[PDB]
Parts: structure tokens; C-alpha cells; sequence
């Protein structure tokens, strides 16, 4: 069974810099695609990033085009996200999946991680 | 390894009739909880599959699921790979969303060398088939690559307005259907026509009134329009787009034959074992399924099938299993895919109800009976539109079907996609 283990906390000052990690086990991480997705209470899904298998193609969203950059550590299964200069409109729970945005997902969302940006 | 279309010699599927449920559906549309629910609504699905690359489209409405507003339309393509436990799924690789959501209507997808053309209709008067008396007729093509690259700006997304239209005698053309086929260097899209009622040449004596005592002669002619006193009669067909020139956007409408002429409905044309198969929804008096393999594309003539067991439900005026002409425009889109040609076996998700739209049940029908069936949800779960496509996984046939069902803890009819494996044994 595919297990997604989210990490990273919240309650950061506006304009700070947080790092959200998400490791996984089961499927072979060496050849697949990863994408961060977030959702605030009141809204639906919205893709945050995207990355290819060999760390070749990287895509983002129009609201976070220059905020952060996704990475890949195929040696030791992990998925980092070096958020920089966040705003109040970024307070939402982030998740990790195997599809860019879609309505898809090939594994039950495990725990998720909340990031609070206020005061 | 990989995923290829129905070619070669696949594994032998079961052929006899049995009640033992040898079908094991698997949901591949795991969505996160929607805690903090609202009046959301998703409608107008789309699902195309060819050579291991898929597409998807949906319109999210806030409020009533029919007379609502538009917020976002997610149109994206992606690959078809294995999740790892020998189970195929649809991985997304690119997503496109238009700026103004209340512009795009009635999209249609197709596959090419290394792209995925999505032909949609642009309208500023609302839904076209409901307000066709004032539609302009502009059509926009959207190209989305199945493998984006870094900083292309011209390879991951490219749009262009279709200028030249080769409309023979109609007034407006519009893409109408989930997907189409490829023929090397030519693209074909399912569509419908808009011909004037007064300029219609159809003798009112070919109506099948053999045993229809409680009917009228002109029911065949009146059923060709959305309303009795309508201003346009629909006509199914195909749109040809010869992209091997690119000198000018060409729109060639290929009208369907007169054999079993029904009202315009969302049609689908797909390839299966070399020969292209055609489907047409039943939104008219003829409630039975309209299957058929195409022998001639340029002049569209399909060899229909006389299936008398699979149909779609409707209202009281034209319920299921109705075989007599009656003035009505109603039904639900439920297609199927040809999984074998030696025995002519098909498979698709159809509704099992007399005058309701509930109980979506997966079923496999050969020509005049059902071999093996399997339900997807309870006998009360609602369903409106179903799209079925089949492929291979390295030795065997797999079929992923998009079936809009009513989730329990969602209170909204979300399009959920399943995954059914056709077994290699009977019971
Ligand atoms: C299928 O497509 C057709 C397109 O052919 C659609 O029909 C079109 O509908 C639009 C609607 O905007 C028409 O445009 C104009 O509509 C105006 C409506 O007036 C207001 O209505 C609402 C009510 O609010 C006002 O109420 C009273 C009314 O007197 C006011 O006193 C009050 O102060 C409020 O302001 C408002 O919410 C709305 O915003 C409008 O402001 C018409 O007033 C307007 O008339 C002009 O054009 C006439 C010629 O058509 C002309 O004779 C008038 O003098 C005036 O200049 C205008 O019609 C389109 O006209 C109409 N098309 C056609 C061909 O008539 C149709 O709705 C669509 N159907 C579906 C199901 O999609
Ligand atoms: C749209 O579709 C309708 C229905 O099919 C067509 O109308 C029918 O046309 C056929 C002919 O193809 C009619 O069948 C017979 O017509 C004969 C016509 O009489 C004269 O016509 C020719 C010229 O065409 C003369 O040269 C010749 O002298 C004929 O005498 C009738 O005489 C026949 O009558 C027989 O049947 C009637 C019952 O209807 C019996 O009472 C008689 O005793 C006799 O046995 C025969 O009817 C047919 O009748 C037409 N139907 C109707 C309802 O009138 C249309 O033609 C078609 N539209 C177009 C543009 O072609
Ligand atoms: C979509 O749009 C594309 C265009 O982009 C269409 O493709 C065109 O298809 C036509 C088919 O008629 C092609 O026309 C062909 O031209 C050939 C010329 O090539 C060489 O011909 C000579 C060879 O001798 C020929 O002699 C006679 C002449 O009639 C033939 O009968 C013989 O069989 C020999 O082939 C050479 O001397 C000459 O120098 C040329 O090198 C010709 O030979 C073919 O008979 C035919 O007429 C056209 O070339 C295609 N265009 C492209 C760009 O490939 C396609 O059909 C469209 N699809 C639709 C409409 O569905
Ligand atoms: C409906 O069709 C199904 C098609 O797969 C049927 O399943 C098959 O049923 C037959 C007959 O019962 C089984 O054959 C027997 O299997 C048993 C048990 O096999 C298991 O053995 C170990 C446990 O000891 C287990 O770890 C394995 O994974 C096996 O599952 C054997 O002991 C017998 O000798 C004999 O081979 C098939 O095994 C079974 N298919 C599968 C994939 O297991 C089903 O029975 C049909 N139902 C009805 C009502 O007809
Ligand atoms: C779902 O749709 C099915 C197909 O449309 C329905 O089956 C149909 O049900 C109707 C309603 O009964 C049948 O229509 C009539 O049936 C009666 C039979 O009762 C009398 O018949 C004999 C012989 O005439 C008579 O002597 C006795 O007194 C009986 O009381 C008759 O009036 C007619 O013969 C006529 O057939 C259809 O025949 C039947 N069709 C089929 C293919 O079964 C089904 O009922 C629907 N279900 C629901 C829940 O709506």
C-alpha cells in the first residue's frame, strides 16, 4: 500500500521562508512524477508545482510562478519545497500526489500539512 | 511494457454468459475530502484515450447543477502508466484553464503524433444547442502537448481560430462528442449540423410505423428538431481537419447517411483492431443503442447493429426500450467500446432503469444479450453521462470508464473514473 508522509509546519511570519517535505514508500520513486497540491477552507484543489522523473521539466502556477521551486532527491525518497516570501493568501493545507492538478490521485491522501501565514 | 491500443492478438476473453461476478472495478479518482461543503457542481465531462495518452475536461458550477454559473474549466492531457501493482491509471502531465469560463462549450479531443488537439466551440450567447438561433459559429482549436519541455512557449500550448469552413448546405457547425480518430495525417472530430427546417428534403413516408398504432406519420420529421416548432433540425456528422497543409484552417463537415436517421446527439468515433468504430447517442424516439463499424469515412456510411437489449432511460414521453416515433428530445449519453471483432463483443457503462437515471451498472453485451455484468454503486446512485474507453496492459485488455456518480460524503455528482479488467475465464 502506498504511504504518503507529509511534513513541515506552519504559523510563520508573513514574508518568511518555510520548507515542506513529503516522503513516500512503496512504488518505485525513481521513475514517476510528483506535484504539490493545496486547498484552503472554502475553495477546492489548486496545483502548486510539478516535476518530471529525471528532474527535467518543472512547472508552477501563475500565483506562485516565482515564489518557490520544487526539487527531487531520487536517491533518498523525499520531495522538498523551499517556499519563499509567502503571503496571507497562501494559508492552506498542502499535499503530495502523483498528478499535476487534475481531480485525480492514485493514493488516499495520508495526513497533509497545514501552513498558517498571519500576524 | 507500456500501453498500446487494441492491436495484434490479445488474450482470449470470456465469451459465454454467467452470473458469477468476475469483474473487479477499481476506483482511480481518489479525491480529498470536501469538508466545508457548498453548492458545487461538475458537469460536461470529456475523456479521450489513444496510444497511451488521455485527456479530460469539466466545468465546475456553483449552485444548481443545470442552471448555474461557471467558475473554472480544467482541460488537461497526460500519460497512462502503471501505478505499480499491475493496475493502470491516468497520470496528468499538463493542465490548461481558459481565462473566461463562460465561453467554451462542447469540446472534442483527438490524438496526433506528439500533441492532443481539443476542438471546442466559442459562444457568447450561452449554450449553443439551446440558443442556436443567434450563435456566431466561431470554433477554436487548443493544442496541448503530452510531454512539455522547459521554456517552450510554443510547444506546450498553442491556439488558433478556425477561419475557413466548408459547410455544404448547413448554417453552422460545432464539435459534438468526446473524441475522434486519426488516419496518419488527418484529424476527424464528431459534430452535429444545423439545417433549416424549411429546406429539409425528407419524404414523410419512410417512418418506421410498422407496428406503432398509437403514433402519427410526421413524428419522424418532428423528432429531427429540438422542439416541434423549431427553426433548425440537427444532423450528426464529422468534422475533417487536414493538418498536413496548415496553409489555412479548413473545416469539412461530413454528414451521416440516411440509414436510421435520428436527431443530433453526442457521437463518438474510435479505433478498434484496425477498423474505426462509430457510436451515436439516442436523444430521439429511437431509444436503443446505435453502434456500428465504419467502412466509408469520406461519405459517412456506418454498418449499424441490431442490438435489442442495451438502451438508455428517459422521461415518461419516451422511456427505455421504445421503438416507435414520438416527439421528444431526451436521454442520457452512454457509449461502449469494441473489445473484439471476431465475435463482435462490446463493453460499456449503461444505466439500468425504466424512467429514472440511477443504478449505473457495467455490462458487456455481445450482440443481443449480456454476458457478464457488475454494478459500480448502489441501486439508488444517480448518473447522467458515462464515457468508456479500452486499452491494453502488455498482455490483456483494460477499460477505464468515466462514470459520474453521486458520492456519499460529497453531496455533489463528481465524475469518478473506474478501472475494470476483462477476465480470461468464464464460470
Ligand atoms: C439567446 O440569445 C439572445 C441573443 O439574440 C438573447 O437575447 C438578448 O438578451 C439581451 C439581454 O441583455 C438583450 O440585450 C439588452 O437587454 C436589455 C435588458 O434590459 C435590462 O434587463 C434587466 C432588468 O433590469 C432593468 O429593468 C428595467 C427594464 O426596463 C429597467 O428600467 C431598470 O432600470 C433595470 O435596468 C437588467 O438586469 C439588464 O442588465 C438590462 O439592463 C434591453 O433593455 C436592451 O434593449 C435594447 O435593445 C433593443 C433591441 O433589442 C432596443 O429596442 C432597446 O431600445 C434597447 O436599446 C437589449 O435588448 C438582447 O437585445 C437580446 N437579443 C435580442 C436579439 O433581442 C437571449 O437572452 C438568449 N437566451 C438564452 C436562453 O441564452
Ligand atoms: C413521397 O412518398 C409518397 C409515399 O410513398 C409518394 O406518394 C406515392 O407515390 C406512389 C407512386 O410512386 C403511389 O403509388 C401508386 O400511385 C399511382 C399513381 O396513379 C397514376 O400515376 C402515374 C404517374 O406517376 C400515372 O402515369 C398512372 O396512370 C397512374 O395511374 C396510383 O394509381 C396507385 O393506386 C393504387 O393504390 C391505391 C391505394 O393508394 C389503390 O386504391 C388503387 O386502386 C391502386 O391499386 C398507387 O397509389 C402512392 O399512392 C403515393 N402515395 C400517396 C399517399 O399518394 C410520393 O410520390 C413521394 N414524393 C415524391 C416527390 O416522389
Ligand atoms: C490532406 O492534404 C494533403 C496535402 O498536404 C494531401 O496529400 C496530397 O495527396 C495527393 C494525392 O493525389 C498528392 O498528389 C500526389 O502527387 C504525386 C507527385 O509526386 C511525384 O509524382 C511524379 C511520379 O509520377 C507519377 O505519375 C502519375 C501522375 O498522376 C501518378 O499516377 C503515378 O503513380 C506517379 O506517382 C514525379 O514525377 C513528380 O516529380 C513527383 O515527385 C503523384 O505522383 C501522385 O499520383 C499524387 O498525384 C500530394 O502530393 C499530397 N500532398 C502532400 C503534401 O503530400 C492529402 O491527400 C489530404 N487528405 C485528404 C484530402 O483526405
Ligand atoms: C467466480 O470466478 C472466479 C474466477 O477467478 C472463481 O475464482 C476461482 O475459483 C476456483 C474454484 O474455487 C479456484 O480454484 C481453486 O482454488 C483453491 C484456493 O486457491 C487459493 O489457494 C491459496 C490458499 O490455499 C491462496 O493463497 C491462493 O491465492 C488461491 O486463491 C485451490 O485450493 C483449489 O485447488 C482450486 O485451484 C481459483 O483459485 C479461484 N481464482 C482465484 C484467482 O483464486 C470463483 O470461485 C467463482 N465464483 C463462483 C461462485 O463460481
Ligand atoms: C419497465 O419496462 C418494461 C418494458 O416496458 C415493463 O414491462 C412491460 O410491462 C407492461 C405493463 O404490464 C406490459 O404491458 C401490458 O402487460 C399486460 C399484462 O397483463 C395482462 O396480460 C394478459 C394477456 O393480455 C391478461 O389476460 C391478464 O389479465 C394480465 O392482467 C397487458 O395489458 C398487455 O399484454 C401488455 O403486454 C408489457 O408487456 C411489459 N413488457 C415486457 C417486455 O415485459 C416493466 O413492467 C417496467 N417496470 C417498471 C417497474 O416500470
Amino acid at each position: 500500500e502506498v504511504q504518503l508522509v507529509e511534513s513541515g509546519g506552519g504559523l510563520v511570519q508573513p514574508g518568511g521562508s518555510l520548507r515542506l517535505s513529503c516522503a513516500a514508500s512503496g512504488f518505485t520513486f525513481s521513475s514517476y512524477a510528483m506535484s504539490w497540491v493545496r486547498q484552503a477552507p472554502g475553495k477546492g484543489l489548486e496545483w502548486v508545482s510539478y516535476i518530471s522523473s529525471s528532474s527535467s521539466y518543472t512547472n508552477y502556477a501563475d500565483s506562485v510562478k516565482g515564489r518557490f521551486t520544487i526539487s527531487r532527491d531520487n536517491s533518498k525518497n523525499t520531495l522538498y519545497l523551499q517556499m519563499n516570501s509567502l503571503r496571507a493568501e497562501d494559508t492552506a493545507s498542502y499535499y503530495c500526489a502523483r498528478g499535476l492538478a487534475g481531480v485525480w490521485g492514485i493514493d488516499v491522501w495520508g495526513q497533509g500539512t497545514l501552513v498558517t501565514v498571519s500576524s | 511494457e507500456g500501453v498500446s491500443n487494441l492491436v495484434g492478438l490479445p488474450n482470449n476473453i470470456c465469451l459465454q454468459k454467467t452470473s458469477n461476478q468476475i469483474l473487479k472495478p477499481k476506483l482511480i479518482s481518489y479525491t480529498l475530502p470536501v469538508v466545508g461543503q457548498s453548492g458545487t457542481c461538475i458537469t460536461d465531462p470529456l475523456l479521450a484515450m489513444d496510444e497511451g495518452y488521455f485527456a479530460y475536461s469539466h466545468l465546475e458550477k456553483i449552485g444548481s447543477c443545470s442552471r448555474g454559473v461557471s467558475k473554472q474549466r480544467i482541460i488537461g492531457v497526460g500519460e497512462v502508466l502503471d501505478r505499480g501493482d499491475e493496475v493502470p491509471s491516468l497520470f496528468m502531465t499538463n493542465v490548461w484553464t481558459p481565462s473566461n469560463p463562460n465561453t467554451v462549450y462542447h469540446c472534442s479531443a483527438v490524438y496526433n503524433n506528439e500533441f492532443y488537439y481539443v476542438l471546442c466551440a466559442v459562444s457568447v450567447v450561452g449554450d449553443p444547442i439551446l440558443n442556436s438561433t443567434y450563435w456566431s459559429g466561431s470554433l477554436m482549436m487548443t493544442r496541448l502537448a503530452v510531454k512539455p519541455k522547459n521554456n517552450g512557449e510554443s510547444y506546450n500550448q498553442h491556439q488558433f481560430a478556425l477561419r475557413n469552413i466548408e459547410k455544404g448546405k448547413y448554417d453552422k457547425v460545432m464539435p459534438y462528442g468526446p473524441s475522434g480518430i486519426k488516419q496518419g495525417d488527418t484529424l476527424y472530430f464528431p459534430a452535429v449540423g444545423f439545417l433549416v427546417r424549411t429546406e429539409f428534403t425528407y419524404n414523410d413516408s419512410n417512418c418506421p410505423i410498422a407496428e406503432c398504432q398509437y403514433s402519427k406519420p410526421e413524428n419522424c420529421r418532428l423528432s429531427m428538431g429540438i422542439r416541434p416548432n423549431s427553426h433548425y433540425i440537427l444532423r450528426s456528422g464529422l468534422l475533417k481537419y487536414n493538418l498536413s497543409d496548415e496553409e489555412n484552417s479548413k473545416i469539412v463537415f461530413i454528414e451521416i447517411s440516411d440509414q436510421r436517421l435520428s436527431i443530433g446527439s453526442p457521437s463518438k468515433i474510435y479505433d478498434s483492431l484496425g477498423q474505426p468504430v462509430f457510436y451515436q447517442a439516442s436523444f430521439s424516439w429511437d431509444t436503443m443503442i446505435k453502434f456500428g463499424d465504419v467502412q466509408t469515412v469520406n461519405p459517412l456510411v456506418v454498418n449499424w447493429r441490431d442490438n435489442t437489449v442495451i438502451s438508455r432511460p428517459g422521461q415518461s414521453q419516451c422511456p427505455r426500450f421504445n421503438k416507435c416515433p414520438e416527439v421528444c428530445w431526451e436521454g442520457v449519453y452512454n457509449d461502449a467500446f469494441l473489445i473484439d471483432r471476431i465475435n463482435w463483443i462490446s463493453a460499456g457503462v449503461f444505466l439500468d432503469s425504466n424512467q429514472t437515471a440511477e443504478n449505473p451498472v457495467f455490462t458487456v453485451f455481445k450482440d443481443n444479450e449480456v454476458l457478464y455484468r457488475a454494478q459500480l454503486a448502489s441501486e439508488d446512485t444517480n448518473a447522467q453521462k458515462t464515457i468508456t474507453n479500452c486499452f491494453l496492459l502488455k498482455n490483456k485488455i483494460w477499460c477505464i470508464s468515466l462514470v459520474e456518480i453521486y458520492d456519499t460524503g460529497d453531496n455533489v455528482i463528481r465524475p469518478k473514473l473506474f478501472a475494470v479488467k476483462i477476465p480470461e475465464q468464464c464460470t
